[PDB]
RNA sequence: CUUGAGUCUCGUAGAGGGGGGUAGAAUUCCAGGUGUAGCGGUGAAAUGCGUAGAGAUCUGGAGGAAUACCGGUGGCGAAGGCGGCCCCCUGGACGAAGACUGACGCUCAGGUGCGAAAGCGUGGGGAGCAAACAGGAUUAGAUACCCUGGUAGUCCACGCCGUAAACGAUGUCGACUUGGAGGUUGUGCCGGCGUGGCUUCCGGAGCUAACGCGUUAAGUCGACCGCCUGGGGAGUAC
């Protein structure tokens, strides 16, 4: 329906669970005739400043083209899941595919 | 656009040049051969009589002078030249 | 009383005093570049000292 | 300038954005960096987004 | 008693006074002096000289402990905002590091009203 | 404005670096400013004065060169 | 009938409005550790805070309010006004070629709606600030200015009030009349040359009692509305 771009970071010690999380989310997305246009994964990077006294986090870029309700579910999912320590959901004007500078 | 990014080129405080002055102020002179790039050298410098020297007096326009770099302010984008140093230490 | 004081020194102390009292350079009353240099010279020395005064 | 025909300065271009902040993370004004009006506004949004994600700092004192 | 070697010297330069305190590098106070305690009052209390005394009379409050290193950490706009950094030198420490940590709100709270006089 | 001291660097070269560190970070300006609350009308009225002055500091550099003393 | 007015197609810039999330800096508090005699404040002082351990310094927690830098004689809005970041709903403007309607327009007494700050009602909230109030100073006196505290209020929801130097002290719409330097936002054709919108400063003719205004007119005209008729008494009394 409409494009986005997620960029969720996740608690370092629990990086093992990230491939699962990516697996899960990209199911819900496309499980409503969505799409994936990009899905890089930056992996244990250094935080410019602390976050709940952490000095590292596992980052996961991801683009989408979904309708609103699924991209909405997804945001709530991030809220309650407490391994996900930051979220971010920009809109974008088009699909974005080309690989990121990370 | 380009030159300011890779200003390592003449970064070291010890580095010295011969640049050419554009205009004078009464607090400095500006010595600009590097092109798209330009220093100052403050009136404090240029002499060993501190300010007992008008920039007009020691130097005049379109005049090449030997100078060391002292301070480059990568951002704020301003280089601090020195003219009293590249000549004598009385 | 018999002879006028050094014009350069006076010009340098007038500069200092406008400095400390916080007037703008470009109040300088001299165009004689010689006296002008003294005036600003004072005015900039004074700019340093204001900082450490209250 | 960021006028190598750029459409929309990007926040994750951390290499580039670093040229437009200072040591203490403060954004550098257009007049210093020669940036055009509407590239400065993009440059602001990007650095602000970045700061959220902790790809760039707000300060030195933290 | 327990010697240290590596310390840090916080300096609180207000317009009216200058507090200086040496601490261990986990910020545990060891000694301190002020201009007010140095023996200056009012007009005098608020000078770079009175701040100097403070710094050096705080230096010979921490002889008990080791010395050599000292990273200075200055805060506020007072006149005591260097005369101290100077004094600690001739007190005989080596200043490895030195930084302004003056707090600034990124907006924050409404300041008091302006003084009419 | 966080200067670490360099190998064999004199103290009175670190100090002057440190001073120039916060001159260019404009600290005392920021603190001086926020000692007291300025009404938003006053701040905005200051901003015009700055402008109508700056402007007339792009006039002397022209006009003087046109006129002449003695 | 297509030149005024409008509709559609593709894009652009924007603190325009409404709702909901969230992030860093800082202040105040609460709980700990370190540590010891002063802190705070002023022109100078004192009230105040502190050996029941303050101030300073480090760690943890709570809570509200505002959004440094970017930031500019920048931008948006009918005006009042609007400034972190992110999604949801939503208004207006502007341009490029095309197509479409065919004078459908301009103005507007009464009417209707929006309308800063203070203030009022009900229910929340309360860090900082601060009318009232209290104490300390100053002074011949000081119901003030200055200092120490500090309650309404400032914040949120809904409802009232309808006012401001609500100002460009300049009603709205259209036409015409030498120039110069900028700012911001589109688009043509070759980093030069054009063509649109909005805007800042300067000045020519003209106009003006003068100051000044000057293609964003206070110039030259047309359409409609609002308003003035010596000063007090009075924007008051009934
Ligand atoms: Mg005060
Ligand atoms: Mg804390
Ligand atoms: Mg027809
Ligand atoms: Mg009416
Ligand atoms: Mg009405
Ligand atoms: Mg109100
Ligand atoms: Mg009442
Ligand atoms: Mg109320
Ligand atoms: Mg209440
Ligand atoms: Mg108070
Ligand atoms: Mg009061
Ligand atoms: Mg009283
Ligand atoms: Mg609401
Ligand atoms: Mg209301
Ligand atoms: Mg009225
Ligand atoms: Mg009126
Ligand atoms: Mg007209
Ligand atoms: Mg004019
Ligand atoms: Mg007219
Ligand atoms: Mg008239
Ligand atoms: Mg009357
Ligand atoms: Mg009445």
């Amino acid at each position: 329906m409409r494009h986005y771009e997620i960029v969720f970071m996740v608690h370092p010690d629990q990086s093992e669970q990230v491939p699962g999380m990516i697996e899960r989310y990209t199911a819900a997305i496309t499980g409503a005739e969505g799409k994936i246009h990009r899905l890089e994964d930056w992996g244990r990077r250094q935080l410019a400043y602390p976050i709940n006294k952490l000095h590292k986090a596992h980052y996961v870029l991801m683009n989408v083209e979904a309708p609103q309700e699924v991209i909405d579910e997804l945001e709530t999912t991030f809220r309650f899941n407490d391994a996900v320590i930051r979220s971010m959901v920009m809109r974008t004007k088009h699909a974005v595919t080309e690989a990121s500078p990370m | 656009e380009d030159p300011w990014v890779a200003i390592a080129k003449r970064y070291p405080e010890g580095t010295k040049l011969t640049g050419r002055v554009t205009n004078l102020t009464d607090y400095g002179c500006f010595v600009e051969i590097e092109e798209g790039v330009e220093g100052l050298v403050h009136v404090s410098e240029m002499d060993w009589t501190n300010k007992n020297i008008h920039p007009s007096k020691v130097v005049n326009v379109g005049d090449v002078v030997e100078v060391m770099v002292l301070d480059i302010d990568e951002e704020r984008r301003r280089i601090s030249l020195g003219l009293k140093q590249c000549k004598a230490n009385p | 009383k018999r002879q006028k004081r050094d014009r350069l020194e006076r010009a340098h102390q007038r500069g200092y005093q406008a400095g400390i009292a916080g007037r703008s350079k470009e109040m300088c009353p001299y165009q004689t570049l010689n006296q002008r240099s003294q005036w600003l010279g004072g005015w900039r020395e004074a700019m340093a000292d204001r900082v450490v005064m209250a | 300038f960021t006028a190598e025909g750029v459409q929309e300065i990007d926040y994750k271009d951390i290499a580039t954005l670093k040229n437009y902040i200072t040591e203490s993370g403060k954004i550098v004004p257009s007049r210093i960096t020669g940036t055009r009006a509407k590239y400065q506004r993009q440059l602001a949004r990007a650095i602000k987004r970045a700061r959220y994600l902790s790809l760039l700092p707000y300060t030195d004192r933290h | 008693r327990k010697q240290v070697s590596d310390g840090v010297a916080h300096i609180h330069a207000s317009f009216n006074n200058t507090i200086v305190t040496i601490t261990d590098r986990q910020g545990n106070a060891l000694g301190w002096a002020t201009a007010g305690g140095s023996g200056f009052r009012g007009s005098r209390k608020s000078t770079p000289f009175a701040a100097q005394v403070a710094a050096e009379r705080c230096a010979d409050a921490v002889k008990e402990y080791g010395i050599k290193n000292l990273e200075v950490m200055v805060k506020g706009p007072g006149p005591g905002r260097e005369s101290t950094i100077r004094a600690l030198n001739a007190a005989g420490f080596r200043i490895t590091n030195i930084t302004d940590v003056t707090p600034i709100p990124h907006x924050g709270c409404r300041p008091p009203k302006k003084r009419r006089v | 404005p966080v200067i670490k001291v360099r190998e064999n660097e004199p103290f009175d070269v670190a100090l002057r670096r440190f001073k120039r560190s916060c001159e260019k970070a404009g600290v005392l300006a920021e603190v001086r400013r926020r000692e007291f609350y300025e009404k938003p009308t006053t701040e905005r009225k200051r901003a015009k004065a700055s402008a109508v002055k700056r402007h007339a500091k792009k006039l002397a550099r022209e006009n003087a060169r046109r006129t002449r003393l003695y």
